[PDB]
RNA sequence: AGCAGUAGCAAGGAG
RNA sequence: CUCCUGCUUAUG
């Protein structure tokens, strides 16, 4: 700010008289603050030893000053004693040493300005320069002793080092010895050639910019633009045509989760705190679950690849069984985890040209299009039933509390902690974040070498600590360079439910044997897949614990707005005497709906929020926004507010672009579709 | 049982149930590949919202330009997306903008940016974001590219005495007149390079993919500028953002309280039967409908009466935008029927290689072909991302300020991509009629509303910028996840710069209390599994615990330990501006708390407490010019002890001041000091021989 | 060194025709570009990359002299702490960061931690000393404002904070002694007094004095009272649906020209070869002058 | 094979 | 299709 800095070290009023010799001036910016310096500059010369006796003064200020009364005052000082006119009007009149008296104030060596200075006037006047630096470089007659020029270079270094606080070098310039950008040659050329089309020159537009002034024929061509429109709003109130979506009616989708939630089996062990690496805990369980009597049959149940899952798991056990993890190179694992299967990166620089002989192009398609999945209802049912194995998560502990509302926070903490460490979805992300965890260590510290990872998991049984065991992991030599890699991971789990043809379609299920199970002993299968995680999926995998954030980011904003609007505290019965509607039954749908407590309700947020975790896509963060789209629709029907659309055509078009076969997101949809039919039981906007 | 979550809508409202359909838990999308083939389609699609064919031949450049404005051949299908200008009407919309508030607007906004551009240093031009160095034509941080470039200025013609942004943009103008300029090339080989390559590469902009963007299928591609054209698009940021900072319907810079005073504010200006329709709506392709040509034909009528400095000193990037270059990005792949030799081809023998291409990529590529240099492409009304965003605004304040002459008129609120409209009027057909009016005024000035995104209701049920406000009710920001656990630098800076980001989110964002203890829990317990380091009554035995376990019987009390040195949690949600340190230092031991806090430590030798601070080994897979430059540095640092704080002032010489220092200290502990002749007078020999050996 | 090898590491490390081309005769500044200008890009997963570098066994760069001086090399069960690799700086383990925490010596640095970071524990013993009530479960709301938010006594505005430390701890270089620093030199006459001799790094001295006397103004959404002490609590007393709140309660010298041929008598002995004469004063940069002092 | 979606990874060199 | 190559000891 100018007028700031200009207020720090200038004067206060000195301001006001300097603004107005700008004002008296011209259209000029930067002057005002040497004028400014120039008249302090004079405010230091003439004030207090002015030639006291004969009052008056030695010093006629007739340079900053209203320019009437220069003409008039000179003819009043100069009528008594008569000078001459030395071809230019004197700053400062002068009686004692009977002459002018001239100030200019300079930065630079002070030779060139008293050169050219010399050129003008030569030194006929009575020159006074001042530099910041502290050069006294002036004509011969000059002070006596006085403070004047101790005070004047004090004052030149004050302002001069205001000068380098702000980056003020380009600014002091005096017009005659900064408003003029370097006109170039080229760039005159480039902007007189960027101009619109009815213009010649950047002269022309300019002039004909500074002399516009507006018609009333402007409307002419606003309603020129409405005549040739042919665009009509849509209502609701008589088109309700929000019609539901187009699921595609092709083949179910299949079981796309890296690892398996419902049909899995464990085998549990009182844990260790001395063995606690996990090829410590593998081999514990090599003990422990028994892979002498682990015995598969050479042909599948159904699958692709037969011999090599056998001699896979033939070679880990025996493998497992040396008690060494670190697969010796067969054909097994150079055909599993790829090794040697890539293409000849080969840049341009020869291309060894032939008759049509290895004719090269370039081909993309897109990708498939599934069903809607049958298999998804049976594991959200599951992922919210309690399982008897206690906590999961490994949640941190609670911090002392004050006399604060962190009795508050204390109790929703302790509540919402102690409903989700029970159920399955714990187990779940218990078993992501340790197996996960474990093989993206074993991706940073063993690049190039094929190691044996258990998939397991830890909680506490009847007390006492325990863990468990749910599949052998390989993985497939990751050099991670950047955000992705795709190494391979070949996975071998354990299964205690028939497979299925339709819901395990990338699976290559055998049979292993028989299980004991305590209420007879009923079969054991081992399920075979081989898949693909990356370095930033393992991150965003490996952190799968702060699910819990919009969760209770969600519980939280219901009950703060409700005790918000009833204004008393209401919290302790309101978490158990509060219903949520979810759940709709199979054949009814119209107006039966089942209310629960509050306590499942933030049991299915946290299994929405971990199936939010899991399948990130395009598709569901696209299909997301449209759904907050339909959503203010829906918002718009509670209120009967009569909305309006402009286009339902290429709105359905996109909605039905981005749900191609993502599970999650057909499954939002269909939901979306039978709350559209729940909503077309009481508000009038949807169809059957 | 089937099971529904949305069901939790039927009673409630939206201001509650919206961050259950918000996808911030899972990964968010990346890019793979190449970028060539978005960049293709912004540009074929630019050139295809042009509605024109009137071409102008360029003497400068070898290839041809198409104008943008006042050139319309007005298709049947008006709702497709135009990219034309009518400049007469918005300069109309100009006058007709500055005659609502005051009449001497644009002249005390343009000094109030003159003001404040004299006064600018161009290091400001290195706190930017990455941007496109040409030196070796890659993607750099700015300081790189202002050391590249001035290293260029002082290689090829003289050296640099400029240090104002003034006489850096004229240094850029006097390299525009050079006729060869020389710069350093690979082991430092200076090669040469002429005029017409200096321009074309002058206007070079690079365009890559943008990675972690949530809320799209598609990809979108992000494009960074050069150097030479980033403190000219300062200049204009200053001005235009004094300019919206100076207007009332704009939220750039409360976002919240405009749109009480709007709506409180205009439904006390009805009539007996007059009402008020709200429309949201959502400009698509944003990015390809404002030419630079408008900006230069507003930015000549904002400076009519400013001076003679900045009249011309704001018709500068605008051109730049007008002949800008489009980078291609790295090329294409190809491979045989066996699907095992795959050649690549790069970007500059695309021209040669056009038999290789499918079917999207030759109609993407035989209708971009007569704008194509050998490596780049060329754009004359495009405005990409990283360009004006602040000035944009400027056109939406002034098509929201439209008077048509009943009684029926329009208000309402812009953003970058959002406006939320307010309609004043009577019945339903003049609804119609005023609707219309205002996609005419949007569609003759060059703003396409997007017809699928947009809709409306009577009381407040808007959107903007991703906060649905309801009738009564307020919802806020949906907050990112990842951010709370990004500091990774210390065992002492990751713990309490997660409790100042939780913090700044309690303060900023809503962040309900429960969430935010559960949230300083859950960072807690991935800062407890990253250190390994678990409290002393918990059974975990690892290659830190035993010593700690081992040695638990030397503390006397219990919980004067750290949390990074096996102690509990005592921060709280009150204690989040008290580091963990200074809240249990009043209890630590006199042993251990002289025994931690020892500035004599192997890990610290060689802004929150310094007691851990361990710097980890770097990696093992330009580096001279770091060496001389840090020498300097630590040699500058050395001389002049505080010199890290204050602006290094002082632009005469280094040196002189250093000699005279090291003479002034010299002498300063000498005369009633040292004493003694062998070193007074072997540093006098040190310094008048460096001295001899530099100045000569 | 204490300043007598800097002048010998200044000739040989000035040899060079580029360093003459850069210092005073190129760009003085690019040195504000030369502080910041390291290859470290963007690093955009650090706690990731920190978690693969403690999943390693020795992760850390420390010193050797002082471990070896005092430390082990191998703990009482197999724990290795050491590296025999490379200049002169040694890797290691945290379990050597836990073991200097529990079987290190001991250096009594109470009264230094105790009066660096005063603003923090003033902080500490204005939480410690308050109280609270009972809650309200009522609407709140209210627009966003400029709020200065520390209880500190002097209430300069970010551009007197620099010029003090400066003109504290070095009024060399520092800045102008301005028109609004006569009553602040009279603070620099008060507080000469006591950052003269302390065993405190001068970095760690311009953190002290830059945290101890500013306001920190923020733009922050407020509501009810605007007083200075309970708006660092702000994140604590009040959210959206809730608030809760119950708390009742000596250089006086000037110079003239260059032109003499002056004494080569520094600042140092600047009052004993003070009066009548005409003493040279290298001020700070480079700008040097010749002394005379006025009345 | 697989991950993945509008194009890349699934080691590198020589024949 | 054929032929030749490598260290990083991982603990809720």
């Amino acid at each position: 700010v100018i007028r700031e800095i200009a207020k720090r070290f200038l004067e206060q009023a000195t301001i006001n008289i300097a603004e107005e010799v700008v004002r008296e001036y011209g259209d000029h910016e930067r002057t005002m603050i040497s004028v400014g310096v120039h008249f302090q500059a004079c405010c230091l010369i003439s004030d207090e030893y002015t030639l006291e006796d004969e009052t008056t003064p030695r010093y006629v200020l007739l340079e900053g000053l209203k320019r009437q009364e220069a003409i008039s005052k000179q003819n009043n000082i100069c009528s008594t004693l008569g000078l001459e006119p030395l071809r230019n009007l004197a700053d400062i009149f002068d009686r004692k040493t009977r002459r002018f008296l001239e100030v200019g104030i300079t930065k630079r060596e002070s030779d060139e300005y008293y050169q050219e200075k010399f050129n003008k006037i030569g030194n006929d006047m009575d020159i006074h320069v001042f530099t910041y630096e502290g050069k006294y470089f002036s004509n011969n007659p000059n002070g006596l002793e006085d403070i004047q020029k101790t005070r004047i270079f004090t004052f030149l270094s004050f302002v001069s080092d205001e000068l380098r606080k702000e980056n003020m070098f380009t600014e002091m310039y005096v017009t005659e010895e900064e408003l003029e950008m370097y006109k170039s040659k080229l760039f005159i050329a480039m902007r007189d050639e960027s101009v619109p089309l009815p213009y010649i020159n950047y002269e022309h537009l300019r002039t004909r910019c500074e002399t516009f002034k507006r018609n009333q024929a402007e409307c002419e061509a606003k309603v020129a633009d409405v005549a040739s429109r042919l665009k009509i709003k849509l209502e609701h109130l008589e088109e309700n045509k929000l019609r539901p979506l187009e699921i595609p009616k092709e083949k179910e989708a299949p079981y796309t989760h890296k690892f398996l939630m419902k049909d899995a089996w464990f085998f549990a062990k009182p844990h260790d705190s001395e063995r606690a690496q996990p090829q410590q805990i593998l081999y514990d369980f090599f003990e422990a679950a028994n892979m002498g009597f682990m015995t598969t049959s050479p042909k599948p149940i159904f699958g692709k690849q037969g011999l090599m899952y056998h001699s896979l798991w033939g070679q880990t056990k025996r493998a497992i069984k040396d008690k060494r993890n670190e697969l010796e190179p067969s054909e097994q694992r150079d055909f599993l985890c790829g090794i040697g299967r890539a293409s000849k990166k080969i840049q341009e620089d020869k291309w060894q040209e032939s008759r049509e002989e290895e004719f090269k192009q370039e081909e993309t398609k897109g990708a498939a299009k599934r069903g809607f999945p049958t298999w998804f209802n049976e594991e959200w049912l599951w992922a919210m039933r309690d399982s008897k194995i206690g906590d999961w998560i490994p949640m941190a502990e609670m911090p002392p509390c004050k006399n604060e509302m962190e009795d508050y926070a204390k109790k929703m903490c302790e509540e919402l902690e102690s409903k989700i460490q029970g159920t399955n979805c714990a187990r779940e992300m218990s078993k992501l974040i340790h197996t996960i965890g474990s093989l993206h260590t074993e991706c940073r510290n063993f690049p190039g070498k094929v190691k044996i990872v258990p998939i397991y998991c830890r909680g506490t049984l009847r007390g006492e600590s325990t863990d468990c065991l749910f599949g052998i992991a390989i993985k497939g030599k990751s050099h991670l360079n950047k955000d992705d890699g795709m190494y391979t991971v070949v996975t071998f789990e354990f299964s205690t439910e028939e497979p299925n043809p339709s819901k395990h379609e990338k699976y290559t299920v055998f049979e292993a044997g028989t299980v004991p199970v305590e209420a007879k002993e009923k079969k054991l299968f081992l399920y075979c897949r081989t898949t693909g995680m990356s370095k930033l999926k393992n991150d965003w995998f490996s952190k799968c614990r702060r699910c819990l954030i919009p969760t209770m980011e969600t519980v939280e904003q219901i009950v703060l707005k409700e005790c918000a609007l009833k204004e008393e505290n209401r919290v302790s019965e309101m978490l158990e005497n509060k219903r949520a509607w979810i759940a709709h039954e199979n054949g009814e749908n119209l107006t039966r709906l089942v209310s629960t407590k509050l306590k499942d309700l933030c049991r299915m947020l946290i299994v929405t929020q971990f199936y939010y975790c899991i399948y990130n896509d395009n598709q569901l963060e696209g299909f997301c926004n449209e759904q907050k789209k339909f959503l203010m629709f829906l918002q718009a029907d509670k209120d009967s507010k009569s909305a309006f659309t402009f286009n339902q055509k290429g709105l359905y078009e996109k909605i039905e672009e981005c749900i191609v076969s993502n599970p999650l997101c057909i499954f939002l949809a269909d939901r979306l579709n039978k709350l559209f039919l729940v909503a077309k039981s009481n508000g009038a906007k949807y169809f059957e | 049982m089937e099971i529904n979550p949305y069901l939790l809508m039927l009673n409630n409202d939206i201001t509650s149930m919206i961050s259950l359909t918000y996808p911030y838990t899972g990964a968010p999308p990346m890019s793979h590949g190449t970028s060539t083939k978005y960049s293709m389609e912004t540009v074929s699609r630019t050139y295809s919202y042009s509605r024109t064919k009137k071409e102008v031949p360029s003497g400068i450049f070898p290839i041809e330009r198409r104008k943008f404005c006042n050139t319309i051949e007005d298709k049947e299908n008006l709702e497709k997306p135009n990219g034309n200008v009518d400049i007469n009407f918005m300069l109309s919309l100009a006058e007709m903008l500055e005659e609502k508030m005051g009449k001497g607007f644009f002249k005390f906004c343009a000094n109030e940016a003159e003001a404040e551009i004299l006064k600018m240093h161009f290091s400001k031009l290195t706190e930017g974001r990455q941007t496109y160095d040409w030196t070796s034509e890659r993607n750099m941080p700015a300081a790189t590219a202002l050391q590249l470039t001035v290293d260029a200025i002082q290689e090829t013609q003289g050296t640099f005495k400029g240090t104002t942004m003034v006489e850096y943009c004229n240094k850029i103008l006097e390299m525009m007149d050079w006729p060869e300029v020389k710069f350093k090339k690979v082991t430092l080989m200076i090669t040469k390079i002429g005029r017409e390559e200096f321009i074309k590469r002058i206007c070079t902009i690079n365009t890559m993919a943008k990675d972690g963007e949530r809320g799209k299928y598609k990809r979108r591609a992000i494009a960074t500028p050069g150097m030479g054209i980033r403190p000219f698009s300062k200049i204009v940021e200053t001005l235009a953002q004094k300019i919206c900072e100076r207007l009332a319907e704009s939220g750039l810079p409360e976002k919240k309280a405009k749109l009480k005073t709007t709506v409180s504010s205009t439904n006390s200006k009805l009539q007996e039967g007059q009402f008020m329709v709200n429309i949201t709506g959502d400009n698509s392709k944003w990015n390809e409908c404002q030419q630079p040509e408008a900006y230069l034909a507003m930015l000549a009528y904002i400076t009519k009466d400013s001076s003679n400095l900045m009249k011309d000193l704001c018709s500068v990037a605008p051109t730049l935008f007008c002949n800008k270059y489009v980078k291609m990005g790295q090329g294409f792949r190809a491979k045989n029927k066996r699907k095992t030799k795959e050649i690549v081809i790069p970007a500059k023998k695309m021209k040669e290689r056009k038999e290789l291409m499918n079917a999207e990529w030759r109609d993407l590529f035989e209708t971009i072909e007569p704008y194509m240099d050998g490596e780049c492409c060329f754009l004359g009304g495009g405005m990409l991302m990283g360009m004006f965003n602040m000035l944009s605004t400027v056109f939406g304040v002034m098509t929201l300020n439209y008077r048509e002459e009943r009684n029926c008129y329009w208000t309402g609120l812009q953003s970058s991509d959002d406006f939320v409209l307010f309609c004043i009027s009577r019945t339903w057909p003049e609804m119609e009629m005023t609707i219309l009016k205002f996609i005419a005024v949007c569609k003759l000035m060059g703003i396409n509303m997007s017809l699928e995104k947009s809709y409306g209701c009577l009381p407040e049920l808007f959107e903007f910028t991703s906060m649905f406000f309801s009738g009564d009710f307020v919802s806020n920001i949906a907050l990112e996840l990842p951010a709370f656990t990004t500091a990774g630098m210390n065992e002492g800076t990751d713990f309490t710069a997660a409790m100042s980001v939780i913090r700044t989110n309690m303060i900023n964002n809503g962040l309900s209390p429960g969430t935010a203890l559960m949230a300083l829990r859950i960072c807690l317990q991935e800062f407890r599994a990253t250190y390994r380091v678990h409290p002393y009554d918990s059974g975990v035995k690892n290659h830190r615990m035993k010593i700690i376990r081992k040695f638990i019987e030397t503390i006397e009390n219990k919980d004067g330990l750290l949390i990074s040195d096996g102690g509990k949690l005592m921060n709280n949600i009150s204690s989040l501006h008290i580091p963990e340190e200074i809240l249990k230092e009043d209890l630590m031991d006199p042993s251990y708390r002289n025994r931690v806090f020892n500035p004599r430590n192997p890990f610290t030798q060689f802004a929150v407490v310094s007691t851990h601070s361990f710097r980890t080994r770097s990696n093992r897979t330009m580096a001279l010019e770091e060496k001389r430059y840090q020498v300097v540095c630590n040699m500058y640092r050395s001389v002049f002890e505080s010199a890290d704080v204050n602006t290094p002032i002082g632009s005469m010489s280094m040196g002189e001041a250093i000699e005279a220092k090291i003479l002034d200290r010299a002498r300063t502990q000498f005369e009633n000091g040292i004493i003694g002749g062998e070193e007074y007078s072997e540093i006098k020999r040190l310094i008048e021989d460096a001295k001899r050996q530099r100045l000569s | 060194s204490l300043l007598l090898t800097l002048a010998k590491e200044y000739a040989n490390l000035t040899k060079d025709k580029k360093s003459c081309k850069l210092l005073s005769q190129g760009t003085v500044s690019s040195y504000t570009t030369f502080k910041k200008w390291t290859t470290s890009r963007k690093e955009k997963n650090p706690s990731l990359r920190m978690r693969w570098a403690m999943g390693s066994k020795f992760p850390i760069m420390a010193n050797r002299e002082i471990l070896e001086e005092a430390g082990i090399p191998e703990q009482w069960e197999g724990i290795d702490l050491w590296s025999k690799k490379d200049l002169g700086m040694v890797l290691a383990s945290p379990a050597a960061i836990t073991y200097w925490n529990f079987c290190g010596p001991g250096v009594d640095n109470s009264s230094v931690i105790k009066d660096v970071y005063k603003a923090k524990f003033m902080k500490k013993e204005r939480w410690r000393e308050t109280l609270w009530g009972p809650m309200n479960f009522e609407l709140v709301g209210k627009q966003r404002r400029v709020v200065e938010t520390q209880p500190v006594e002097i209430k300069l505005n970010q551009k007197e904070i620099k010029e003090l430390t400066m003109w504290v701890l070095f009024e060399d270089e520092a800045n102008l002694a301005s028109k609004f620093i006569q009553e602040n030199f009279s603070l620099v006459l008060s507080l000469r007094e006591l950052y003269k001799g302390k065993a405190v790094n001068k970095d760690v001295a311009a953190f002290m004095i830059a945290h101890q006397f500013s306001p920190e103004k923020r733009f922050l959404p407020t509501f009810g009272p605007i007083r200075p002490e309970r708006m660092e609590l702000l994140h604590c007393l009040g959210g959206d649906f809730w608030k809760i709140e119950a708390v009742t309660a000596v250089e006086g010298f000037q110079v003239c020209e260059y032109d003499p041929r002056a004494p080569l008598i520094p600042r140092r002995d600047l009052r004993l070869i003070g009066f009548g004469k005409k003493v040279r004063v290298f001020v700070g940069q480079g700008q040097e002058k010749t002394l005379v002092r006025t009345s």
